[PDB]
């Protein structure tokens, strides 16, 4: 089925035409329009009082990454690769080796965040819940430098963070 | 006390235009569903203060190819005469009282559009050439048509006075016997006034900011400050023209304060207008003032000949 | 005097203005801040070359009609004449002529802009 | 009237806060003079308030500390200075507060939140976290030759 | 200001998109659909999803392709407020784009979470969709649906009737239907000029 | 809300509003008390002029009433 | 849903509609932020029997194309020629 | 006391900088989409004083909101060179930050801070429109912080 958007004819009855007259002559459909815009005028607006308001979020949203730790204190990541396997932009950069208690853990875990689309994939990939994107949004920097997260810092991420990460996880590990 | 006078008349104006940037901000923000400047100053009330400090602390460039006299002339054209169009204004008393006030008004109207001529034509760039040719058309769209709805009203008022035309609406705002040429004169001050839709010389979706594209930091704001300073004067002179206060000579206060809020009204709708409606094309507003206004106003000023002398009713020259 | 002196003090406001904006700031001058703006890439022709009017005979026109104005704007004090026959007769006569010049060049398409 | 039960609203707002002056505070401080219900407060002094009247996304809201981690905050606030906890709920992530449903506490989780560090000495310094991979020949200490 | 030819450069936006995606496998490959028309994120990754599927012989499960039409829309709304209302602000009317835009942030929050992302979803998949719809969403999206056409309604009342932008808008670009098809045009391009023709009627999917 | 546009309003009339107050109250000051006199057309300048003569002190606007004929 | 009734009255009066029963800012009819969990059901291949691989893998069937001619009677078109299109009955004009 | 002088200068040119901020009308690619909802109206950038105006000559800051081709760095280059000053540049996105998902491409820029100095990066693909905020923010704070008048004294 289709419909048609602009085709019809309009009357000529003198009714009709003088009141295409006093449109065309009072402007009464630029009044009509007028009334909008002050309607407007009057409703409460939108805005939203950052930064002591915040934008709603939901548990899946994909922020800034961080790497978690069992229950023990243990990492979770045990070096598989598959985060780095599964990269759309080769943002994981991965080294590893036997820990000096025979564990098989990494020595270098790097992610390019001016590389990474935060697409959430390595967090999918990841087998055992090691690597996640955090609900964090605000951590822009002054220096590129600044963006290119190691060890270190990924695994400071999941320690700072990991009261909401987990939690965010409780709700939404059941759609997975 | 007469150099006082002139101070107590343009250190506020300035003061207003800076305030009516931060009101425009906030009408259109909240005809736009969200709130405009509220951070900087309670309801935003500092942010008209800090552009200005910020632009005259910036950079002002004189680009390469320009011409350097005329491209220095051109602004502090716009700003003098500007406020030039001010002195003759009867709030109730004019600063300069003229015996051709509204010709002397139309006479500077018309040497302020050289500020845009010259502006964009000393920039020696492409956008503000094409922004000052669309000045010109402008220009030749409303002019004609507004000094003939100016003759058909003041027909009844008699005189070229600006202060007679407060006499002749003491019974009766001159809106109700010409509101068809208050309709067109609201009009002829959008285009006059490079105001939407007719802001088509600086038409920022299509030449990015036309004619002074090429204007940075202070020389810039003297634009702005002339602009908005027109949008006022025009909208005070629409006032007097149309929506008459009357004049308690004892209590001159009373005029002042009933002729500025009709006179803020005036400028709020402007704002409301620019919140409104998409833009004209430029050769679509030379047709609107030619095949439509320019008709109906010749004819009207033939009515307003003839209608004082039929009804008996020609005003005192005096 | 009075019109003289406020005419000196807005547009010596004016220039203090921008004697102010150019010498506060700090400056820093080089080619290719000051190059002709074009959007980013560099303009092809100088913008001094012809730009062709398509609203020319308007233009013309609007010499024309602006003198007519001239011819009219005396009509309110023309009104206190006493001889108001002869007066009224060559107001509507002169305005008429206008609005015959403009029907002509409307109809002959003078106002339409050259494509 | 109702205009002026709007005018008795806006009065109430200078007592809500505690007087003239508490009432200037927020002003100035945010933007914002309406009172809502206090949620709870974390450990660095921000207070979390919520008003269901409001429309969604301005029911909740923080007035953060003036004084956090050792530096001046009366002026300078940033997003960053939620912790945690406050963050979930304060980004409607969740429905209830950590005052209600506290965190699951781990030894190894930060007692102290930081916020964001980039310009400070504080700042992250990216490094490689690796050995070196070859290990160089070192010649003998000894004249022999 | 007579326009003598059009000679559009592009190009500027060129990132070898193409190229990159021989590099990836077709999971890697599925967001850079996301970022060709960013309007209309989801509608690309169905357009991908789709032609993986055939060329695998496999077939998504009713529920995913109900999910796939749901958001498809959703997504035709996002697009069509930025068509419209960006068309107008590039012809003077800044007003429709503020208010649409609010209802097309609430349609972002439903991108957001579906998939985490409010943009760049990369939500719908080869075999389906990549997770099932967060309980109480459909009632979130029934709501915001509930008083959309009032939306829409408000901005024809700003612009449908409005005689400045009929004159803007009015006999301009006219294109024949014939010229239209030879020059490789499709969507409204085509149905703007009378051609009947519409994929979701003629060669459905999903 | 809507009313919070209503400071910058006032703010802007408020300046708007001190020119043609000014205007007045200078006028006054300047005038003895009275409005200044408007001489537009020929006749009411030489009204003016023989005022400054006749005031013995040099400005049209000091009056002289009958306490001036003997 | 703050706004005082001579309010509402004034900007319903200037739109033209009751702009009351559409607000367009969400108060509390929307779904609540804490959900219960879900409980999401298996797929068609979920069964401990009569569930072979090779009886249900769509990328096995397929086929190289069939070759139809190589270089190594009625005139036909592609398909039937499309049906003509139908005005609406929802509503034909806009 | 000069010195306390030319410190409570520096406050006034600081604070008048960042609350009136003018970026200029500059996007690129799919993070332009989400500077256009900060400017919408749950975010209201103009609220802070963020306006955005189309003339280089008229903006203060330059978002860089989306991939940089080789193509596109020389007129990226052109425009802020035609900015006056001060200048301040926000580096958006992954794309802008680093080359994001098209970093090993033959036609893209790996970040637009090689082509121009940068103030501030927003990482995100693209950065919500509240990371953008948070931003634009950062970047006040960095111009409140400026000492050119203290500087200068001791000069
Ligand atoms: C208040 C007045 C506002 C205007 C201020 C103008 C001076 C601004 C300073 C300035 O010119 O920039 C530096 C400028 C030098 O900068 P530059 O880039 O090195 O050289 C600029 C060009 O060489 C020369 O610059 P140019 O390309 O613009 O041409 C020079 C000049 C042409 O100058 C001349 O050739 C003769 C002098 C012209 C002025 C005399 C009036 C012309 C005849 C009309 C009669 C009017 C009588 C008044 O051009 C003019 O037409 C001057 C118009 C002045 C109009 C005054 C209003 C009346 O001037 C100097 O200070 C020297
Ligand atoms: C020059 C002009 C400026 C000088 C006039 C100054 C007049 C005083 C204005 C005071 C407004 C403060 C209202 C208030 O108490 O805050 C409530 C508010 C608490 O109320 P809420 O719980 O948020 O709910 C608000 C209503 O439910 C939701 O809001 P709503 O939309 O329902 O409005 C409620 C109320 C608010 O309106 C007022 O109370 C003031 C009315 C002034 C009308 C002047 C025009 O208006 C009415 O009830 C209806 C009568 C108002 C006249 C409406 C006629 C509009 C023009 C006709 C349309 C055509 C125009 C073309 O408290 C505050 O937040 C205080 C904030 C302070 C705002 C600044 C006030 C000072 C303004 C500048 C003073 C002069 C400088
Ligand atoms: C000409 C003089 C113009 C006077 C402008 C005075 C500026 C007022 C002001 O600074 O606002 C308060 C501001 C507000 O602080 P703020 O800018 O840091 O506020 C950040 C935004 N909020 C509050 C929403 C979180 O105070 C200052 O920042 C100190 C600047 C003092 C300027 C020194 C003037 C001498
Ligand atoms: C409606 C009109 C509105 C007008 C608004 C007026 C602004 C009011 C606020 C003024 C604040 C004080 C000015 C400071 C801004 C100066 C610009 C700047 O940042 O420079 C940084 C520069 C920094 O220089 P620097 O030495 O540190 O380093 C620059 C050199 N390189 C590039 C090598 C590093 O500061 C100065 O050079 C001098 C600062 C002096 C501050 C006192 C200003 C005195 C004013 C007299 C100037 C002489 C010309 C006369 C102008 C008319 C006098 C009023
Ligand atoms: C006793 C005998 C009496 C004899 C005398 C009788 C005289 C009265 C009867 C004569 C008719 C009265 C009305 C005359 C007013 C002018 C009408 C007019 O010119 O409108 C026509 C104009 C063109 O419209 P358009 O459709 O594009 O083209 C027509 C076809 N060619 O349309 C337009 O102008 C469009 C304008 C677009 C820009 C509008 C932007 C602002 C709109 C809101 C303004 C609201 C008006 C507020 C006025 C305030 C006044 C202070
Ligand atoms: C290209 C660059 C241009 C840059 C712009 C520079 C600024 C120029 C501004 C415009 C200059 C033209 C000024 C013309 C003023 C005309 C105003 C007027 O007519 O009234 C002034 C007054 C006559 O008053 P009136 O009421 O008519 O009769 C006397 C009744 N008592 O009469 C007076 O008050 C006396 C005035 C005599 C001196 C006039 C000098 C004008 C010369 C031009 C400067
Ligand atoms: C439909 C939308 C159209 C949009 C176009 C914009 C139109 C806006 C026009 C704004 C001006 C409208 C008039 C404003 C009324 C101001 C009322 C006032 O302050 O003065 C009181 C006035 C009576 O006083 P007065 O004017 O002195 O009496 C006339 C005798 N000469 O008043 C008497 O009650
Ligand atoms: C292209 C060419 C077009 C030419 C068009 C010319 C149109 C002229 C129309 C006639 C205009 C004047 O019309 C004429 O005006 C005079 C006065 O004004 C009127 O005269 C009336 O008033 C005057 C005084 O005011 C009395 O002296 C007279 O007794 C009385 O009849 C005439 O009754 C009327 O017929
Ligand atoms: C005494 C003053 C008042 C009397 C009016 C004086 C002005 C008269 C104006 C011209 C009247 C006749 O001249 C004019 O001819 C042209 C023919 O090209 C017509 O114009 C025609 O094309 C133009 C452009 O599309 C449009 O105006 C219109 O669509 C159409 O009518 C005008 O409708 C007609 O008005
Ligand atoms: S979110 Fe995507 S691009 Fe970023 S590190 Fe993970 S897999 Fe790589
Ligand atoms: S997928 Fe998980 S366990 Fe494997 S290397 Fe990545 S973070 Fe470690
Ligand atoms: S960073 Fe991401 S969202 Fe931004 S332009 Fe690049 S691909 Fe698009």
């Amino acid at each position: 089925t289709y419909k048609y958007v602009n085709l019809r004819e309009p009357s000529m009855d003198m009714k009709s035409v003088t009141d295409r007259a006093a449109q065309t002559l009072l402007w009464t459909e630029l009044i009509r329009g007028l009334g909008m815009t002050l309607s407007y005028l009057f409703r409460e607006p939108a805005t939203i009082n950052y930064p002591f308001e915040k934008g709603p979020l939901s548990p899946r949203f994909r922020g800034e990454h961080a790497l978690r730790r069992y229950p023990s204190g243990e990492e979770r990541c045990i070096a598989c690769k598959l985060c780095e396997a599964v990269c759309p932009a080769q943002a994981i950069t991965i080294e590893a080796e036997p820990r000096a208690d025979g564990s098989r853990r990494t020595t270098r875990y790097d992610i390019d965040m001016t590389k990474c689309i935060y697409c959430g994939f390595c967090q999918e990939a990841c087998p055992v819940d090691a690597i996640v994107e955090g609900p964090n949004f605000e951590f822009s920097t002054e220096t590129h430098e600044e963006l290119l997260y190691n060890k270190e810092k990924l695994l400071n991420n999941g320690d700072k963070w990991e009261a909401e990460i987990a939690a965010n996880i409780q709700a939404d590990y059941l759609y997975r | 006390m007469f150099m006082i006078n002139i101070l107590m008349l343009i250190i506020p104006i300035l003061l207003a235009v800076a305030f009516l940037t931060l009101v425009e901000r906030k009408v259109l923000g909240y005809m736009q569903l969200r709130k405009g400047p509220n951070v900087v100053g309670p309801y935003g009330l500092l942010q008209p203060i800090a552009d200005a400090i910020k632009l005259f602390i910036k950079e002002p460039l004189r680009p390469a190819t320009s011409s350097a006299s005329m491209f220095i002339l051109a602004p502090i054209m716009a700003l003098g005469l500007a406020l030039t169009m001010w002195i003759p204004l009867p709030m109730p008393y004019p600063l300069i009282n003229m015996n051709l006030g509204v010709l002397f008004m139309l006479a500077m109207s018309s040497l302020a559009v050289y500020s845009i001529l010259w502006s964009g034509w000393a920039s020696n760039s492409k956008y503000a050439l094409i922004g000052a040719l669309r000045a010109v058309a402008q220009t030749i769209s409303y002019e004609v048509t507004l000094a003939i709805i100016l003759l058909s009203v003041l027909l009844m008022s008699g005189s070229f006075t600006l202060s007679t035309l407060i006499t002749t609406q003491e019974q009766m705002w001159l809106i109700l016997p010409a509101w068809p040429l208050a309709m067109m004169w609201f009009i002829s001050t959008l285009a006059e006034t490079n105001r939407a839709p007719f802001d088509l010389t600086e038409g920022e979706s299509e030449l990015v900011s036309g004619f002074n594209v090429e204007y940075a930091a202070g020389p810039f704001a003297l634009f702005f400050m002339a602009e908005y300073a027109n949008i006022i004067m025009m909208n005070i002179f629409t006032a007097i023209l149309f929506l008459g206060t009357s004049h308690n000579p004892h209590m001159p206060e009373l005029y002042t304060i009933n002729f500025t809020i009709k006179s803020l009204l005036l400028t709020m709708s402007f704002l409301w207008i620019r919140a409104s409606y998409p833009r004209f094309r430029y050769d679509q507003l030379m047709h609107l003032l030619w095949k439509n206004f320019l008709p109906l106003t010749l004819a009207l000023c033939m009515w307003h000949v003839s209608l004082p002398i039929l009804t008996s009713g020609i005003p005192p020259q005096t | 005097m009075n019109l003289m002196l406020a005419l000196l003090t807005n547009f010596t406001l004016a220039t203090l203005l921008v004697i102010i904006a150019f010498w506060l700031p700090q400056l820093n001058v080089y080619s290719e801040k000051t190059s002709p703006y074009e959007c980013g890439f560099d303009p092809m022709g100088s913008a001094r070359l012809p730009f062709s009017m398509k609203f020319f005979l308007v233009a013309i026109t609007f010499l024309l009609f602006d003198l007519e104005i001239a011819l009219l704007l005396p009509l309110p004090w023309a009104s206190q004449t006493a001889n108001l026959n002869t007066m009224l007769t060559m107001a509507l006569f002169l305005i008429i002529l206008l609005a015959v010049s403009l029907a002509y060049e409307w109809t002959q398409k003078g106002l339409e802009w050259t494509e | 009237m109702e205009l002026l039960q709007v005018l008795k609203r806006g009065l109430q707002q200078v007592s809500g806060h505690g007087g003239l002056r508490g009432y200037l505070r927020v002003l100035f401080r945010a933007n914002d003079v309406r009172v809502g219900t206090l949620v709870g407060e974390d450990k660095y002094g921000n207070k979390y308030y919520e008003d269901n009247k409001q429309f969604f996304g301005r029911h909740r809201w923080v007035i953060y500390t003036t004084e956090m981690n050792g530096k001046n905050t009366f002026w300078d606030v940033d997003g960053s200075m939620v912790p945690p906890e406050w963050h979930r709920w304060l980004h409607c992530m969740t429905d209830d507060p950590p005052t209600v449903k506290p965190p699951t506490a781990r030894k190894f989780i930060w007692t102290n939140h930081k916020f964001n560090l980039s310009g400070t000495p504080q700042q992250y310094v990216p490094y490689s976290t690796t050995r070196k991979k070859i290990q160089e020949w070192v010649p003998p200490s000894t004249p022999y030759k | 200001e007579m326009v003598r030819k059009c000679d559009p450069h592009i190009g500027l936006l060129h990132r070898g998109t193409e190229k990159l995606i021989e590099y990836k496998t077709y999971l890697q490959a599925l967001p850079y659909f996301d970022r060709l028309d960013y309007v209309s994120m989801m509608c690309n990754e169905q357009a991908y999803s789709l032609a993986v599927e055939k060329l695998l012989n496999i077939r998504p499960p009713p529920r995913a392709q109900w999910i796939r039409v749901l958001f498809g829309e959703i997504t035709r709304l996002l697009n069509h407020i930025m068509a419209v209302t960006t068309h107008a602000l590039d012809i003077g009317a800044m007003t429709p784009f503020f208010w649409m835009f609010e209802e097309r942030e609430k349609m972002f929050e439903f991108y957001e979470r579906v998939s985490g992302a409010r943009m760049h979803a990369a939500y719908v998949r080869p075999g389906g969709v990549h997770q099932d719809l967060p309980l109480g969403l459909m009632d979130d999206i029934y709501e915001f649906s509930k008083n959309f056409s009032l939306r829409i309604d408000e901005l024809e009342e700003m612009l449908t009737n409005n005689r400045i932008w009929r004159n803007r808008t009015v006999d301009i670009g006219i294109v024949t239907a014939e010229d239209a098809l030879n020059y490789g045009f499709s969507g409204v391009m085509l149905r703007g000029s009378g051609i009947q023709w519409d994929l979701r009627k003629t060669q459905p999917y999903d | 809300m809507w009313f919070e546009v209503l400071p910058g309003i006032a703010v802007m009339g408020v300046c708007l509003f001190i020119p043609g107050m000014a205007t007045a109250r200078i006028h006054r000051f300047s005038n003895g008390g009275k409005e200044k006199r408007v001489a537009h057309y020929p006749y009411q300048w030489y009204l003016m002029e023989r005022d400054r003569r006749v005031s013995g002190v040099n400005r049209s606007y000091v009056s002289k009433g009958l306490e001036n004929i003997d | 849903a703050s706004a005082t009734r001579f309010i509402q009255w004034l900007r319903n009066w200037a739109s033209g509609r009751d702009l009351q029963a559409k607000l367009q800012l969400r108060y509390q009819e929307i779904s609540k932020r804490t959900q219960p969990p879900p409980k999401l059901p298996v797929g068609p291949s979920h069964k401990l029997s009569n569930n072979y691989y090779c009886t249900r893998d769509g990328r096995r069937e397929a086929m190289p194309p069939s070759i139809v001619m190589s270089s190594q009677k009625k005139a036909v078109s592609p398909a039937p020629p499309i049906k003509r299109w139908e005005l609406s009955q929802d509503e034909p004009y806009l | 006391r000069g010195e306390y002088v030319v410190a409570k200068l520096d406050d006034l040119i600081n604070w008048a900088r960042r609350s009136s901020l003018w970026p200029m009308t500059f996007g690129l690619a799919c993070c332009a989409v989400e500077m256009m909802h900060m400017a919408a109206p749950r975010y209201d950038m103009d609220r802070f004083g963020v306006v955005f105006r189309a003339s280089p000559r008229q903006s203060d800051v330059m978002i860089v909101a989306g991939t940089l081709t080789n193509k596109m760095a020389p007129a990226l280059r052109k425009v802020y060179d035609q900015m006056p000053e001060p200048r301040y540049v926000v580096s958006m996105g992954s794309c802008a930050n680093g080359g994001g998902y098209y970093h090993y491409s033959y036609s893209v820029v790996r970040g637009c801070d090689r082509i121009v100095p940068v103030d501030i990066y927003v990482p995100g693909c693209p950065p919500t429109a509240e990371a953008l905020l948070y931003g634009i923010l950062q970047l006040q704070k960095k111009i409140k912080r400026e000492k050119r008048l203290r500087i200068w004294y001791r000069r």
